[PDB]
């Protein structure tokens, strides 16, 4: 052993368990909103299913400069009126 | 063709007919320990 | 005893999970790339980069979700967060590819902590460091494939991304374009891989095989001490065995594992020296004569030449996809098809 | 003793160089005749027409082909699955056209091999040991079932198994990705992870055992010499390897007992590479790889291409250049 | 708690039933209970594909392997296939659902609460491992109601309403067999014939006559047999051959029950008589076949001579001769000559295709057939994505044969790895060194040096 | 971009007159089109001859005209050749040969509607892919 409790004893322990069924749950419902929300898509800048492409648009909005990739994005994102 | 079709018939019955009797004489007994497996 | 001694001591406690000098850089870099690929595989996308969805949050699975490379265009930037592409824009860091370079070069020096956690545990242990000169193999294999090969060419894009199906992609791109299976530097890794699941196999079967009675038990697991003095198995036994099957068997133990390591470590490195040439797409591509007899004999065929057709076919029909930077049009009439197909 | 019993005797002697036995009786005549043909043709066999439409392809040495390229190439796709032995040919020269020698060193060697298993029983039963290292020895067995009997069998032609020879087994695996995804397979996942995991710990026991070797030799020396055949003494610490590893992770993902971790090594890869045989196996009637193709769509019904599409790409270029006179209709249904 | 931890059994958890083997009352517990699980599976599949089954689908674009089986046995079918009332099928699942009750609650008793072992209690039910005697008795036992079963089939088949007939004339249709083979030169002829293609071994049985014939035969043989096993005990040169113990036993019947998985695995792949194409789908084999029949027919529609065709090749683009010189479909399909259905057999003459026939014969119940075959053929993606492995999305279809055919190769498989592993157990426990090597009787230590 | 009342507004006849679809109607569509139809017509090409596929322009070069709801309901109770001439009930899915291709039983008046407006919805969505083939896959 080196000095910590058993994984056995904590896990079984009622303690434990009211910690962890407020605790999971919360942290469970949380990603659920983080999803639910829209906000993943904020974060990330990840296209919701209607933002890949303008309504006759079928040209990937490709990066192309190194430099100015950032406005490019910009740009293209402002395509979606 | 026909010779060489006999041929191998007949090696190959010659062999498949080793391995049949073979392990048919007596091969369990053929161990280090117990032998008596009758 | 000052502080740096007082810190040595901490760091090398007796614990769950020992740290050591080596987990200070081992832990953030290897914490960051897990988290990093388990963050963008799960929400972020490679529209802008690739053309691609990537994430779970779009649909994808655990087997077609990746963190996916950088534009082309990003060459061989370091993209780093702060840098004069992303400007300090996280979100647009993520639609850049920022953490494809993220993740690979906490990857890498991750890689370098862990193997210098082989070290310092080895020699405070005090064993010889044969486990982490082995994990040189593993290194030598993500810096060739991952750093060299993508510096090589055109930029981080042609690097692989990392997801099961890119990966799956990475492979069949090589086999179309670098004919990879034919480089005798694949072939020896491919013997070291295959070598070492071989006696991987018949190792663990021979010793579970030649086990002496240690035990009134049918299951024989427990007829072990591990403070035990006495061989568990008959090395006599296992030689003879060995010597009247395949006609030449181990003799010597620690030669048996010394081999187990050299095997599989040296497959892995030669298969690293031939993916530093496809870098410069220095490839065992074709063989002069056959092409020579070929074109001059259009009844010469062989698998070689079958194999050729193969590629072709790889590289016509997924480049426009594959290299949408290249803005390939490739009209039907110019498709390599056979008949009917 | 009368003559069949001296001889069962001597055939199951446990003194012979190398063991005979039974399996043995089998075993020998069968990997002759293979080894023999498979070399012959490998050096001097003309060209084969694989896939029936007269378009003969070169295997051999003698005909144009280096160690790299050569192949004793697979029987016609006009024979199918019918048996073609050398008698069933007019002439050794159509015997030759049609890849008889293909069908005849596949047939010896299938044979041969199961019998080698079996032999690995039989004398593991003769010295007294433990029986299940043919069990060990079922995984790469099966696999070459898998490749060279079996998917024939479900694709109607030993002209679709794998041929003998280097580029020849490239060209195997290239149709095989063309045509059943092979690489989306989870059978053939398991079998990466059956090579990987057995490169793996391949490795890792070999250097965890070199590590923690006990000195018995000067610097001088090779190490090696501190170990003795057939002593009694193990020749490493396996407390202090265990003490390494486990706290290289940590303690309980790490093997104390020796047994149970020799058990590890012999599993992991032989369930893998099981897995990859039936993998094969069950490609071999058309049950294939995941197919993800378009299964992304965005909110108009647009195509989101994610990396099975750049995949199925790839394997549509095999797809249509493969075998490019062999097919007049649109699907390849076999 | 007799024989219950490692202890006292010799066998760890993960070996458990092991410690079963000479507890013949809780065995029987155990082998009861599992034929209850057998039994439960049947009835609740049945009843599953049932309530998931659209009548004018055909069976094999819904993922029915079961109904097809009742289907075979001409219960719930008209002519071509046609289900014509369900009921039979909610029979059949609901009869082995309640049986299943029967066999769980037997198995659950003689497993935890009945006499643990049986021969104190019975000297009829109790046995031992090593009583060949008693051993042959069981087996003959067991033949006998083996040979019961293949009688059942012989009964429905001719007195009970018969068995559904693919190559029925007129049209695949269920009809009554009153002429069974009884010939033994046909039936065990069929056990002489070469596996290799175009003979197929038994996988090759066409026709029900000798279908039913085969199962008089094999029923006859397996309660004579079993008679046999009853009244005698192994002779001298069997008992010198064998192992006698249990998981001997087990072994010998783990090896059978690989070989009749392979058997399994090509009857459900190559053959469409007891596996009707319209209850399982198109060979691969039929619908390779059809796509050929299927583009001779468009083309030939179109103007084409598709006799004097000659495709890219030299070999005919729609027709060729096979090795020797039967005509036959061209293009890849060379390979499945040997196929032979009844929506093709109308175009065969004496010497194979006939050309005039294919010129003025073919009728729209063949193109419908050819084309319906081709566009169903067995291929198909894990998550059941229809076609080639380079399909988009679209139809949801995997074949019943390849179902059929993939799961018992996997099972046949691990079958003769088992057979394998309790076969060479079984030897190494009987001669007493399943164990390990004893240190000090170590066996290559009293062998002479190979060299 | 998104599945509009504009994209699923089509032909009714060929007069000129339009209707436009709801996407309920869409999804039965692609359903209905999947249950009966895309064993052979998966992606708009045909696998039993290929020379004709259900592109819009194909179908407007068709006899009688096949690209509106009108044409297309027509095909699928009395399918002919492409130019008209022969009546395929025979050898084709259809209401009047729902006897002999019996998916075709269950099929209402409304479902023919839908499965038309997946015809030619379809196309709107995903260009030169509906009756492109491999190429375009
Ligand atoms: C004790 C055992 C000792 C054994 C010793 C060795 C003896 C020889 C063994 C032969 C092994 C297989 C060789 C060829 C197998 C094959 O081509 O099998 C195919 C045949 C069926 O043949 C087909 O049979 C067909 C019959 O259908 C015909 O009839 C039908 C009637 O409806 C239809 O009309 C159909 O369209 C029509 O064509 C046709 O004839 C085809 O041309 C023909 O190819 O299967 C069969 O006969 C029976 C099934 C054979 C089992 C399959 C082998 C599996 C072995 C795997 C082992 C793995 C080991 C791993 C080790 C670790
Ligand atoms: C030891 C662990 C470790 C290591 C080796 C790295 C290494 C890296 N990180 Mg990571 N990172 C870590 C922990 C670590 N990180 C932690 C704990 C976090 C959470 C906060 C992050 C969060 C993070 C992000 C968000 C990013 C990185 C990035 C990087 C890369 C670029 C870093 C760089 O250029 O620094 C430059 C700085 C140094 C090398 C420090 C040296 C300081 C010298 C020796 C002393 C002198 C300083 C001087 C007095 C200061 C004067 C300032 C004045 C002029 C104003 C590099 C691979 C970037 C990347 O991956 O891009 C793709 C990136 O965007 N890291
Ligand atoms: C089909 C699978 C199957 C079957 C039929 C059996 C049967 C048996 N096992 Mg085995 N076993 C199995 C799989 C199976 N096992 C698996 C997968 C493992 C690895 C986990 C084991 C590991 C194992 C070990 C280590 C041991 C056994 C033992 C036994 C025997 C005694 C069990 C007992 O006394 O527990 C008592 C159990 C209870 C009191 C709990 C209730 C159990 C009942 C049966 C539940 C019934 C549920 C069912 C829905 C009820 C329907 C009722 C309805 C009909 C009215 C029994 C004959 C033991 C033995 O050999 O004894 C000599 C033993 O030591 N098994
Ligand atoms: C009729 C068939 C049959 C019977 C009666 C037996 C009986 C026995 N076997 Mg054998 N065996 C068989 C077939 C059979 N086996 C097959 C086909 C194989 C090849 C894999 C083996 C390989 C084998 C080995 C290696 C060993 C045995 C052993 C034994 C003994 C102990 C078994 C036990 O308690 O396991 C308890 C049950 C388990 C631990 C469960 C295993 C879990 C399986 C692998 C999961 C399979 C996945 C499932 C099908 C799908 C996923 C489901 C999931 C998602 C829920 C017992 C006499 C042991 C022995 O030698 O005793 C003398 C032993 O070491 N068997
Ligand atoms: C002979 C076995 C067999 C066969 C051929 C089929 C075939 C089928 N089933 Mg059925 N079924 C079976 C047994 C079988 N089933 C069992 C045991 C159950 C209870 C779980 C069911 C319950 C069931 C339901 C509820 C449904 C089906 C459905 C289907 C159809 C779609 C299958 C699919 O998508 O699979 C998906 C494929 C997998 C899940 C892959 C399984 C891979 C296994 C786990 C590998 C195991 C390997 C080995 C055994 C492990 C050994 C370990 C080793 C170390 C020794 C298909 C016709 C569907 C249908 O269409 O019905 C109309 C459906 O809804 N089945
Ligand atoms: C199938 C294997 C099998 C075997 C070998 C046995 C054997 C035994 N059982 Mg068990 N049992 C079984 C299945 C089996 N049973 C089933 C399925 C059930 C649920 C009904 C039970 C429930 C049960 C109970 C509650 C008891 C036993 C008892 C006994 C013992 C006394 C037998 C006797 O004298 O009956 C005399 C024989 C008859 C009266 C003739 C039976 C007529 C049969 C059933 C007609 C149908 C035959 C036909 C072939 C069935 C085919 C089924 C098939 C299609 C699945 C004996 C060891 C007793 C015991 O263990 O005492 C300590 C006891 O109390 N059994
Ligand atoms: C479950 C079925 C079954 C089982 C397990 C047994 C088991 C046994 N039988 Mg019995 N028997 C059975 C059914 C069965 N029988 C039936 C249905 C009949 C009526 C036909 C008989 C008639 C019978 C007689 C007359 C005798 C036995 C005998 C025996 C004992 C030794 C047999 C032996 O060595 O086989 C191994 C098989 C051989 C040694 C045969 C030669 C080996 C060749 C090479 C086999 C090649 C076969 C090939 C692989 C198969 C492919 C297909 C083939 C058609 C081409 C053994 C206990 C003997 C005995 O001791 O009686 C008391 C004996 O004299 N049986
Ligand atoms: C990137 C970045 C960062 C980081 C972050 C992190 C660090 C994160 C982490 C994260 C994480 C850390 C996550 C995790 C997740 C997890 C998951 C998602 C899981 C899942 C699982 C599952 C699904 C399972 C499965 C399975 C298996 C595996 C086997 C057995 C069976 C089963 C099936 C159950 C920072 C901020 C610095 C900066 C910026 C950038
Ligand atoms: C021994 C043992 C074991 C095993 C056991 C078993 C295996 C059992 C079985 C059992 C069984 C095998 C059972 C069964 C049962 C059944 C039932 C209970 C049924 C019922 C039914 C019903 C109620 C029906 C209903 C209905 C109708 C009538 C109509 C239609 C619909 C419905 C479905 C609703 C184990 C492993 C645990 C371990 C321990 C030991
Ligand atoms: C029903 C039916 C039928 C019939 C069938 C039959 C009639 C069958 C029979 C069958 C048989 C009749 C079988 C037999 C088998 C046999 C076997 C399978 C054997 C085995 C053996 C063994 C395994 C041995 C071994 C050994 C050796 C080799 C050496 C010495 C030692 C020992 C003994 C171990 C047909 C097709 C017409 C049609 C369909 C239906
Ligand atoms: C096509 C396959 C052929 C099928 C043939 C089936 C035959 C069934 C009856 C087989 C008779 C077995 O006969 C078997 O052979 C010879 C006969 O002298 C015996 O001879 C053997 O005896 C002892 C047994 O310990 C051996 O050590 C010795 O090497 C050998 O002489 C076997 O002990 C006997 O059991
Ligand atoms: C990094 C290594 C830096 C060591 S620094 C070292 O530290 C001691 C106290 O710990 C001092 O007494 C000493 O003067 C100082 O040089
Ligand atoms: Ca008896
Ligand atoms: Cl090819
Ligand atoms: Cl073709
Ligand atoms: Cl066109
Ligand atoms: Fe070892």
């Amino acid at each position: 052993t080196t000095g910590e409790r058993p994984f056995s004893d904590i896990i079984t322990s009622v303690r434990y368990w009211v910690i962890h069924s407020i605790t999971i749950p919360a942290l469970f419902i949380a990603g659920w909103l983080f999803v639910s929300t829209g906000l993943a898509y904020d974060v990330f800048g990840t296209p919701r299913p209607d933002s890949y492409y303008a309504q006759e648009q079928r040209s990937i909005p490709l990066v192309t400069d190194r430099f100015e990739a950032k406005q490019q994005v910009e740009t293209f994102l402002e395509q979606l009126k | 063709m026909e010779t060489l079709k006999i041929t191998v018939y007949i090696v190959v019955t010659f062999f498949v007919l080793l391995f049949v009797f073979g392990f048919l004489s007596g091969d369990p007994a053929r161990n280090p320990k117990r032998k008596d497996l009758e | 005893r000052g502080w740096f001694d007082i810190l040595d001591d901490w760091l090398k406690r007796d614990r769950f999970v020992f740290v050591g000098w080596s987990g200070i850089l081992l832990f953030p870099c290897a914490y960051l790339a897990l988290g990093g690929w388990l963050t963008g595989t799960t929400f972020v996308t490679s529209w802008y980069t690739h053309g691609l969805a990537s994430s779970y949050l779009e649909g994808c699975n655990f087997l077609t979700v990746a963190v996916s490379t950088p534009a082309n265009s990003m060459g061989h930037s370091l993209l780093l967060l702060w840098g004069p592409e992303a400007q300090g824009d996280f979100t647009r860091w993520c639609q850049l590819g920022g953490l494809w370079t993220f993740i690979a070069l906490h990857g890498a020096f991750g890689l370098i902590g862990f193997m210098l956690r082989q070290f310092e545990i080895a020699r405070l242990v005090g064993v010889r460091p044969y486990n982490a000169i082995a994990f040189s193999a593993p290194i030598a294999v993500f810096v060739s494939v991952f750093l060299i090969y993508p510096l090589g060419q055109s930029s981080w894009f042609f690097a692989p991304s990392f997801g099961v199906a890119a990966i799956f992609r990475f492979l069949l791109f090589f086999q179309g374009f670098h004919n990879w299976t034919l480089n005798p530097f694949h072939m020896m890794g491919v013997a070291g891989v295959l070598g070492g699941a071989l006696l991987c196999a018949i190792h663990g079967a021979t010793v579970e095989n030649t086990l002496f009675q240690d035990g009134e038990g049918a299951s024989t697991f427990r007829a072990f001490n591990p403070t035990q003095a006495e061989e568990t198995y008959s090395m006599v036994t296992a030689n003879r065995f060995w010597s009247q099957i395949f006609g030449i068997a181990f003799s010597n133990k620690r030669w048996l594992h010394f081999f187990m390591l050299f095997v599989p470590v040296t497959g892995l490195w030669m298969s690293a020296i031939g993916v530093v040439g496809l870098a410069l797409n220095l490839r065992s591509y074709d063989f002069i004569s056959q092409e020579i007899r070929a074109a001059e004999d259009p009844e010469f065929e062989t698998f070689y030449t079958k194999n050729l057709l193969l590629n072709e076919g790889i590289r016509a029909w997924m480049a426009p996809q594959d290299q949408p930077h290249e803005n390939f049009v490739f009209p039907e009439e110019v498709l390599p098809r056979g008949n009917a197909l | 003793a009368n003559l069949w019993e001296r001889f069962c005797n001597w055939v199951t002697s446990t003194d012979n160089r190398l063991y005979v036995g039974w399996f043995g009786v089998i075993m020998i005549p069968t990997l002759l005749a293979a080894t023999i043909c498979f070399v012959i043709a490998f050096i001097a066999a003309p060209p084969v027409d694989i896939d029936g439409i007269r378009e003969p392809v070169s295997g051999s040495l003698l005909y144009g082909n280096n160690i790299i390229t050569g192949a004793v190439v697979p029987s016609s796709n006009a024979i199918g699955l019918h048996f073609y032995p050398i008698w069933e040919a007019a002439s050794l020269d159509e015997w030759l056209y049609n890849g008889g020698p293909y069908q005849l060193i596949i047939f010896h060697f299938l044979l041969g091999a199961s019998c080698y298993m079996g032999r690995q029983w039989e004398l593991s039963y003769r010295l007294g040991m433990r029986p299940w290292i043919c069990v060990a020895y079922s995984a790469p067995l099966a696999s070459a079932f898998a490749v060279f009997l079996i998917y024939p069998i479900g694709q109607g032609s030993f002209s679709d198994g794998m041929p003998l020879g280097i580029s020849g087994t490239f060209n195997f695996m290239i149709v095989f990705q063309a045509e059943h995804n092979i690489l989306m397979h989870p059978f053939h996942q398991l079998g990466v992870a059956g090579v990987f995991g057995g490169a793996l710990f391949c490795a890792m026991h070999g250097s965890l055992v070199t590590s923690s070797l006990i000195r018995e030799t000067t610097e001088t020396e090779s190490a090696n010499y501190g170990y003795k055949f057939g002593q009694e003494e193990e020749t490493y610490n396996i407390v202090a390897a265990h003490g390494y590893f486990g706290r290289l992770i940590f303690q309980y993902a790490s093997f104390n007992n020796s047994r149970s971790l020799h058990f590890f090594l012999a599993a992991w890869p032989v369930v893998g590479v099981w897995f990859a045989a039936l993998g094969i196996s069950t490609m071999a009637f058309n049950l294939n790889g995941f197919n993800f193709n378009h299964s992304v769509i965005d909110a108009k019904g647009n195509v989101i291409n994610t990396w099975a599409d750049i995949i199925n790409r790839a394997n549509l270029g095999m797809e249509v250049m493969h075998e490019r006179n062999a097919h007049n209709f649109p699907l390849d249904l076999a | 708690a007799t024989n219950r931890d490692q202890e006292s059994s010799g066998f760890a958890w993960w070996a458990g039933n092991a410690r079963l083997i000479n507890l013949s009352g809780k065995l029987l517990g155990a082998h009861v209970a599992h034929a209850g699980l057998i039994v439960f599976w049947a009835g609740a599949m049945t009843l599953f594909e049932l309530a998931h089954f659209i009548p004018e689908k055909p069976m094999y674009e819904q993922g029915l392997i079961l109904i097809p089986h009742i289907a075979t046995l001409g219960w719930g079918v008209g002519p071509g296939g046609e289900v014509v009332d369900t009921f039979p099928f909610f029979v059949v699942g609901v009869v082995h659902l309640i049986s299943s009750a029967v066999l769980g609650f037997g198995g659950v008793y003689h497993a935890i609460r009945g006499p643990e072992t049986l021969e104190e209690y019975s000297s009829f039910f109790g046995y031992d491992w090593k009583d060949k005697n008693k051993m042959t008795t069981i087996l003959g036992f067991h033949l006998i109601v083996l040979g019961i079963g293949a009688l059942l089939l012989v009964a429905k088949a001719m007195f009970f309403g018969g068995l559904y007939d693919t190559w029925a004339p007129g049209g695949g249709d269920v009809r009554v067999i009153t002429n069974p083979t009884l010939d033994p030169r046909v039936i065990f002829g069929y056990l002489l014939k070469s596996p290799f293609g175009g003979e197929g071994w038994i996988v090759s049985v066409n026709n029900l006559e000798d279908v039913v014939g085969g199962h008089i035969w094999i029923g006859l043989i397996c309660i004579a047999g079993g008679i046999w096993h009853i009244l005698t005990t192994p002779f001298g040169w069997a008992r010198r051959a064998f192992i006698w113990s249990g998981e001997a036993y087990l072994s010998y019947s783990l090896g059978a029950l690989s070989m009749m998985g392979f058997i399994a695995t090509c009857f459900v792949w190559f053959n469409n008589t007891v596996y009707p194409s319209e209850f399982y789908g198109p060979t691969g084999p039929e619908a390779s076949q059809a796509q050929a029949m299927t583009f001779l027919i468009r083309d030939q529609k179109l103007g084409a001579n598709v006799g004097s065709a000659q495709g890219p090749t030299g070999l005919g683009k729609y027709l060729m001769r096979s090795p020797t010189g039967e005509i036959i479909f061209g293009g890849e399909t060379m390979r499945f000559w040997d196929f032979r259905g009844p929506w093709l057999e109308p175009l065969r003459g004496p010497n194979g295709l006939d050309l005039n026939k294919i010129k003025n014969d073919i009728q729209p119940w063949q193109e419908r057939r050819a084309a319906e075959y081709m566009t169903h053929a067995p291929l198909g993606s894990l998550n059941s994505v229809g076609g080639v492995a380079t399909e988009i999305n679209s139809v949801n279809f995997v074949s019943p044969r390849s179902w059929l055919a993939t799961s018992h190769f996997v099972l046949a498989f691990f079958f003769l790895v088992g057979h394998l592993w309790h076969a060479g157990r079984a030897r190494a426990a009987a001669a007493g060194f399943e164990k390990g090597i004893d240190r000090e009787s170590e066996p290559v230590l009293s062998m002479p040096s190979l060299d | 971009a998104e599945l509009t009342p504009e994209v699923l507004t089509v032909p009714l006849n060929s007069e000129g007159k339009t209707i436009t679809l709801t996407e309920k109607q869409y999804l039965e569509g692609k359903r209905l089109f999947q249950y009966a139809c895309a064993s052979c017509h998966v992606g708009g090409i045909t696998k039993t001859n290929p020379s004709l596929d259900l592109r819009t322009e194909t179908l407007a070069l068709a006899t009688p005209p096949r690209d509106n709801i009108e044409g297309l309901v027509d095909y699928m109770k009395n399918p002919t050749t492409y130019d008209g001439e022969q009546e395929i009930a025979e050898v084709h899915p259809s209401l009047r040969s729902a006897d002999i291709f019996p998916k075709m039983r269950n099929l209402t008046e409304k479902d023919l509607v839908a499965i038309a407006g997946h015809i030619l919805v379809e196309p709107k969505i995903l260009g030169d892919k509906w009756g492109g083939g491999k190429v375009y896959y």
